[PDB]
RNA sequence: UAGCAUGCGACGCCGCCCGCCGCCCGCCCCCAGAGGCCCGUGCCAUUGGCGCCGGUCCGGCCGAAGUGCCGCGGUCGGCCCAACGGGCGGUGGAAUCCUUUGCAGACGAC
RNA sequence: CCACAGGGAUUACUGGCUUGUGGCAGCCAAGCGUUCAUAGCGACGUUGCUUUUUGAUCCUUCGAUGUCGGCUCUUCCUAUCAUUGCGAAGCAGAAUUCACCAAGUGUUGGAUUGUUCACCCACCAAUAGGGAACGUGAGCUGGGUUUAGACCGUCGUGAGACAGGUUAGUUUUACCCUACUGAUGACAGUGUCGCGAUAGUAAUUCAACCUAGUACGAGAGGAACCGUUGAUUCACACAAUUGGU
RNA sequence: GGAUGAACCGGAAGCCGGGUUACGGUGCCCAACUGCGCGCUAACCUAGAACCCACAAAGGGUGUUGGUCGAUUAAGACAGCAGGACGGUGGUCAUGGAAGUCGAAAUCCGCUAAGGAGUGUGUAACAACUCACCUGCCGAAUCAACUAGCCCCGAAAAUGGAUGGCGCUGAAGCGCGCGACCCACACCCGGCCAUCUGGGCGCCCCGAUGAGUAGGAGGGCGCGGCGGCCAUGCAA
RNA sequence: UGUUGUCGGCCGCGCCGGCGGCCAAAGCCCGGGGGCUCCGCGCCCCCGGCAGCCGUCGUCGGCACGGCCGGGC
């Protein structure tokens, strides 16, 4: 039904927290094809299904080859959670035409946040995960469980999540405190508000 | 999720879809976990399985077992449900229903002027702002 | 798939009090503390009124899920089991020509064993949680450890044990290590 | 119903066919069907099946259908079932819960697909059987149903129902 | 499950294009003007600003350039509010592709 | 097999590859010992230029074996190591894509050694008064905006480095006069202590006496002799083929 | 070990620049188990009497860069050109080569 | 002694298909191992996997795919010879025997023969097998095969012939593209110092001493772990010394 | 359409235009469903009609679901834990030796409420403990057996990983039903080119079929010099 | 020469409504009997009057739009 995350003119930024990697990556690579310009955001906190062993095997399989065969220059293979995305965006995308690498270099995927988007990021219509691993429904993984056992830029990826965690956690508690205070004197002065003819017809549409 | 199925009265449950074109309906027969009868007062009974339709928090007032006349006779005890109904919880749609009827001259200048005073309320409630805060 | 599934109620003994908080569960008596995540599937772990009733509930079930909820039982029964009587593994050095010296580091909480089976190398591992460790030599036999975790000292237990393993020739031919001689226990007054 | 399941049509008739003091005899099979589409071809089979005719000695003389027999309500129908998976036509009795006819032959279907794997040829049973609530004998969906209506167990899974919002 | 709330998203629904302007000297980028036959309701058009069309470029049906491009734009505003919308197009369209029925 | 037959290690390294010109003249570690030791006194490391070889007899140490106690020679590389400037503590940030320096405090006086800095390093031979490096403010006003800085790096958490340059002119055998630019991490106990060690390093020059002890066991890295362009007997160690 | 062409940072910054603005010429085209001007002429558009927002002086918080936001006291303003640019104009503050050599080297490079 | 027109319409030959043959495996387990199917050994029969021997076919080339063997040089597989960690034993030690995980590194030097293969000798921790156009001739080599000369044996009346042996018997090209190794090298507000997405890999193994003439053992013999020393092999580098120039 | 693809599927094509479809497909790449009702799978099985090309067998699997049949159950089961067993007589054969417990008769009863000449552990052999049956504690289903699905296992190869790719998992697998959609030059429709039906005044019109190598049959374009007719040329 | 409104033809679309087919019938209210379950609830089945409205075949009835092409009174 209407896609509730999706077009807008300009925008684009999107919360990957426990979204569906190949999910996220596809609405993205359409966003990105319609000429939007894409800023996933919290690339560590994002899930794919299935078992851990399972998926480990999959990107093994590319990590015994990254070692060879060998000029250098590529195949190549990204240890770190945004990378991993651009990896899976550099595959959703027809990734052999010029619309289509105009596309890609128009995605951005960030690890924590980047020094601030302050800008809500957003979620995708039904991409988040819980239920998607389903109650059970076996094990999931995280991109930052699963690039812990791949390597940095994973390391201080987490590391810096953890800081801008606990300094915005901060931020967030006092400002919300302030915000509750203006709620409760905008809603008394609703509860009295004054009169009308034509304006309480309004609320009477809510 | 799978979530609530089952086999039991009282539970108000609400639409995730199909013909009709309605539609919130009650459970009045209950046989087994799956299939089960819904049904309505003024709304018209069907048995379906129906895993994907899901039920809603307000429950009204009733036993096991109902017919049709029982049926009607716990909707009017009950009504009132029905109101929580077209507010909230699954339940909304009257609320938003005064939504959609709105594109329309006579109700175009009902908003306006719902604005016009809304601006003289935000500059009430700033003028207070401005009190409170120094 | 499906099926189906139901509630389920421990009684909780007067000597043990029971705090939920989230899915962490934190189970206290004057033996100690136990505190374990019951995480699992469409599940519920919850008090009913504290002092009165644990309760484990569902609205979901089928083969696996029955399992997991019997799984949890036993272990809520070991948790109240441990915070009013505690456990114990009591295990016992053999050496069948070089005499083993084993002992507890209290800081950097670990017990280590010296002249293994002639090894200079002192052989040691930590203890999990606040288990206790008590060897009471006599000719350099019995050691006796005890915790309200089951989990964490059973840890503690099979480490010791694994720490003498060889398993380089011979399963038959070199019995020198320490075993477990118990399972473990009862509480007690004496 | 609404698009169908399977209402079963009720075709007698007859076997038209020789200048001698033959003839052939009464026959139904009643047999399960989306309308004449299906009949055509499942008197086919039938002929094929039990007594050996034709196409052309088997004459229709006329179909009756049914019309919700049952109104909405319910039975747990005992199935007697042949399934073609890893080979021919095994012989199954299943029984099974369900609102109706219509239903019985999509978890038919669907247990004889999945549970049984059935593929594309597959033709259909040979009898559905009504039985009693407290009688219904094999086993797990069924005998939870069977006490649903006891009761104390409508009213037991509420105990899910009015318990995934909350009290 | 989907937890409906939802919003509606229905495909219908053609609409005819009533004529491409590329113009320059150069100040002007490109315009499409766009008519749905009856379709978005007015507060479908309004709740919305944002409707992709996108169009199948289909063998319409002597031999055409049946080519693996579909192409969907974005209508920017109405312009004609009830009816007919203004709408541009990204990679530019086929030959005098003016015409050809608009879906969603 | 296939084939053959008779088979060999293969000569001559990949970990040390690509055999190739190094980007610049003068060696650049990429990663440092561990905090575990003194605040920034310890600088991490330490330059000098190599002078030749020489040799040495000690009175040894080890006992296991049979020759023992008692005199040996082992052989001596020589460095002149003459005393570097520690011109100024460098503020690098740990952030996701690495770090990056932040602002950098300087002492006030570089002042031919910056014109040296200014030699390849920059560009054009050092003759009538240029290159230009730029002049400090009035003292206390860009004391108290290099104090601000301090303020930020000292409490956000800085991990420091040192911008050090070799002072050459005490060296005589390079007849060369000028300064050779490096990064040094410095390393030591607590980050406020580790950060106010390495203000109280750059107010001053450091000798090797004062990062290195003698007989410590010291890291050396440099750019190997160049040879020019080799085939593969002399670039990688492969044989010459035999017929007459 | 290699590695700013991941299309990066910092430090140090300079025969006329560039810091701040008048006047004109091209490209994209909100936040959010519901919400977001008092008296007037005048078809319009222009154009006049007269609480809530927008650049500003001065400073702080994520910011650790790029990058942003939000406030104590006032001022230019309301109820086209942001991100880029391209000028007519006012006011105001280096390197290659060379020559001789090499720690370097086929040339170039260093 | 050859020559010509053609053919991959048709051979040798590399490739491809097949996989009887070959290699390897699973199942079943008669049976043997004092007694004991399964420590080990294991028939008949039976199902497979590989594609690296042989056979078959005739799809590909006859306006041309250079031959065997060797060498050197890069890379790989695993059905693992050693090394690591394992399980069993008919594992008392202890030499071992079979098997599991496992491809990181090792896997040699010589005597006969063109040989591949294989036989032999001392070594060794063990001196594994299998692919990359039987890897490798715009690298080499040129001993065999396989021209023209000639001998012998056999056959043929003879010219001459043989999967019969022997002596002698040639190795072209200045790299356009591409590939990599290595050096240069614009855009952008500058040089320099840096970060580090990512890309290559560095250590392998042995002997001996401590332990201990201990454990284990009737005895004979004869271990382990660390702790120590040193050296085989590989890598990088420097040149005080010793050695070459 | 099938990733590519002589011969598989749809389909037989004059050119163009529009409409609707076939095969096949609808998460993105890619138009169009993250469609509905239900059920199975968690192995990344797995995205596959057919193909030298897509392998997987004999045989095995208390993985899981499902169907069925027999027997056992509150005249209390299945399992576990706990508890009862005197005497004939150290059972007859055989044999160093069985004597409960190498091998082989034989399996009854008094005395009894239950109480087998005994289930596995023994010492050269002699030496004890448990157990059949019966009972308690517990409280609800248990056991046997046929049949079937999917999965699992058997399952080792050579420069680098894929079902075309990203790659999914209460599905974007699989099966049983279902709804709506997409999609060719097909089919329709509009307008027009050959031949043929023919028709009508050197010309016009109605409708049908109408790819193409070898190739037959027929109409036409261009070259160069000749003749009769007919011009062009100081700018051919 | 280009464009836009339209009248006529062709095809597409969604929605609404009636009647007959299953002698019509789910149905509900009224009235009577039977069964199961025999622990009672509840479940079932059959028959007459009767609001009622159902899923599907067939058919007819009513409207509103678009695309393409052209210009009988």
């Amino acid at each position: 039904m209407v896609s509730g995350s999706g077009v807008c003119a300009k925008r684009v930024v999107v919360d990957a927290r426990h979204h569906m990697l190949g999910r996220l990556a596809s609405i993205v690579a359409k966003e990105l094809l319609n000429g939007q310009r894409v800023v996933v955001v919290r690339c560590e906190e994002i899930c794919m299904s299935g078992g851990l062993v399972r998926q480990k095997m999959k990107y093994l399989r590319f990590l015994r080859k990254r070692m060879n065969t060998k000029p250098s220059h590529g195949p190549i293979h990204f240890r770190a959670p945004a990378k991993i995305l651009w990896r899976t965006i550099r595959g959703m995308i027809p990734h052999k035409t010029a619309r289509g690498e105009a596309a890609l270099a128009r995605l951005k995927a960030y690890e924590g946040v980047p020094p601030p988007y302050d800008r809500t990021k957003r979620m995708v219509i039904p991409d988040a995960l819980k239920v998607l691993r389903l109650q059970p429904g076996h094990r999931y993984c995280l991109l930052g469980q699963l690039s812990k056992e791949v390597g940095w830029n994973y390391a201080d990826t987490i590391r810096e999540l953890e800081e801008k965690r606990k300094e915005k956690a901060k931020v967030s508690y006092d400002r919300r405190k302030q915000l509750a205070k203006l709620r409760v004197k905008a809603e008394k002065a609703a509860e009295e508000k004054l009169g009308t003819q034509l304006e309480i017809l309004a609320p009477i549409k809510y | 999720m799978p979530f609530k199925r089952f086999v039991e009265i009282g539970r108000v449950a609400l639409v995730n879809y199909g013909k009709d074109y309605g539609r919130l309906v009650v459970i009045v027969d209950v046989v087994d976990q799956n299939r089960a009868l819904v049904d309505a007062p003024d709304m018209v009974r069907c048995q379906i399985n129906f895993k994907r339709l899901s039920l809603t928090d307000i429950k009204i007032d009733i036993k096991r077992v109902p017919k049709k006349t029982t049926l009607i006779k716990a909707m009017e005890e009950a009504d009132v449900k029905n109101k929580w109904e077209n507010s909230s919880w699954g339940k909304k749609l009257i609320v938003q229903k005064r939504r959609a009827s709105l594109n329309d001259f006579d109700r175009f200048k009902v908003m306006l002027a719902k604005i016009k005073r809304g601006g003289a309320i935000r500059q009430e409630l700033a003028k207070l702002k401005k009190t409170a805060a120094a | 798939m499906k099926t189906i599934l139901a509630s389920e109620t421990m009684e909780i003994p007067e000597g043990v009090t029971v705090q939920v908080a989230a899915k962490v569960v934190t189970v206290e008596g004057p033996r100690g503390k136990l505190t374990r995540n019951f995480k699992h599937l469409n599940l519920d772990f919850q008090l009913l009124e504290g002092g009165r009733k644990l309760q484990v509930d569902a609205w979901f079930g089928t083969r696996r899920t029955m399992a997991a909820i019997r799984t949890a039982i036993s272990h809520v029964q070991n948790l109240i089991t441990g915070v009013t009587k505690g456990y114990r593994y009591k295990m016992r050095f053999v050496y069948a020509h070089f005499p083993i010296n084993a002992s507890i580091t209290n800081s950097n909480t670990a017990i280590e064993i010296r002249n293994f089976l002639g090894e200079k190398k002192v052989r040691k591992v930590d203890m999990l949680e606040g288990v206790t460790i008590l060897r009471s030599e006599k000719v350099k036999d019995e050691l006796v450890l005890d915790g309200n975790d089951i989990e964490l000292v059973s840890r503690s237990a099979a480490l010791i044990n694994q720490k003498c393993h060889v398993k380089n020739k011979d399963i038959r031919k070199f019995l020198d290590g320490i075993y477990v001689s118990d399972k473990g226990t009862i509480t007690e007054d004496a | 119903m609404g698009a169908f399941r399977f209402h079963q049509y009720q075709v007698v008739g007859r076997g038209l066919p020789t200048p001698t003091d033959e003839h052939p005899k009464i026959y139904r099979m009643k047999l399960w069907a989306t309308n004449e589409v299906r009949a055509k071809s499942k008197f086919w089979y039938f002929l094929r099946k039990l007594k050996k005719v034709k196409k052309s000695n088997g004459q229709i003389l006329a179909i009756n259908e049914i019309f919700e027999k049952n109104p909405t309500t319910i039975k747990n129908y005992g199935i007697w079932l042949r399934y073609q998976s890893r080979t021919g036509y095994h012989n199954m009795y299943k029984e099974y819960r369900d609102t109706t006819l219509n239903g019985a032959v999509e978890q038919m279907y669907t247990e004889m697909a999945s549970r049984h794997r059935v593929r594309f040829p597959c033709i259909q049973i040979i009898k559905t059987a009504t039985v009693h609530f407290k009688l219904c004998k094999r086993d797990n969906t069924k005998q939870f149903h069977k006490s649903d209506i006891k009761f104390p167990l409508v009213y037991r899974k509420v105990r899910p129902p009015t318990r995934k919002l909350k009290t | 499950m989907k937890g409906r709330q939802g919003q509606r998203v229905r495909l219908y629904v053609r609409g005819t294009i009533l004529g491409y302007k590329r113009s320059k000297s150069n100040q002007y980028e490109n315009t499409s003007l766009l008519q749905i036959e009856g379709v978005n309701t007015k507060e479908e058009v309004g709740w919305y600003a944002g409707k992709r069309i996108a169009y199948v470029y289909k063998a319409k049906t002597k031999s055409n350039d049946s080519t693996i491009r579909c192409i969907w734009g974005k209508v920017t505003r109405p312009h004609g509010n009830s009816g007919v919308v203004r709408a541009k197009f990204r990679s530019n369209l086929p030959p005098t592709s003016m015409g050809k029925k608009v879906r969603v | 097999m296939s084939h053959r037959k008779f088979e060999h290690p293969r000569h001559g390294s990949l970990g040390f590859l690509p055999r190739k010109r190094c980007s610049r003249h003068r060696g650049k570690v990429k990663s440092f010992p561990k905090d575990d030791q003194q605040k920034p006194c310890h600088l991490t490391a330490f330059l000098g230029y190599k002078a030749g070889m020489t040799h040495i007899v000690r009175e040894v140490e080890k006992p296991g074996s049979k020759l023992h106690k008692k005199e040996t020679c082992e052989a001596v590389t020589i460095i002149e190591t003459p005393p570097l400037v520690i011109v100024g503590l460098v503020a690098y940030v740990k952030t996701p894509r690495g770090l990056r320096t932040l602002n950098s405090v300087w002492a006030q006086h570089l002042s031919e050694d910056v014109r040296r800095r200014f030699y390849k390093n920059w560009c054009k031979s050092k003759k009538k008064a240029f290159t230009k490096y730029a002049l400090k403010y009035d003292s206390d006003a860009g004391k108290k905006e290099i104090q601000l800085q301090l303020e930020k790096m000292k409490k956000y958490a800085t991990i420091v480095r040192v911008i050090a340059h070799t002072q050459i002119r005490k060296m005589k055998g390079l007849k060369q006069k000028k300064a050779h630019l490096m990064e040094i991490q410095v390393n030591g106990g607590t980050i406020a202590d580790k950060v106010d060690y390495g203000y109280k390093f750059f107010e001053k020059e450091v000798p090797v006496e004062a990062v290195f002890q003698k007989d410590e066991m010291v890291d050396i890295i440099g750019v190997t002799k160049g040879k020019g362009y080799e085939g593969v007997v002399t670039r990688w160690g492969v044989t010459r083929l035999p017929r007459k």
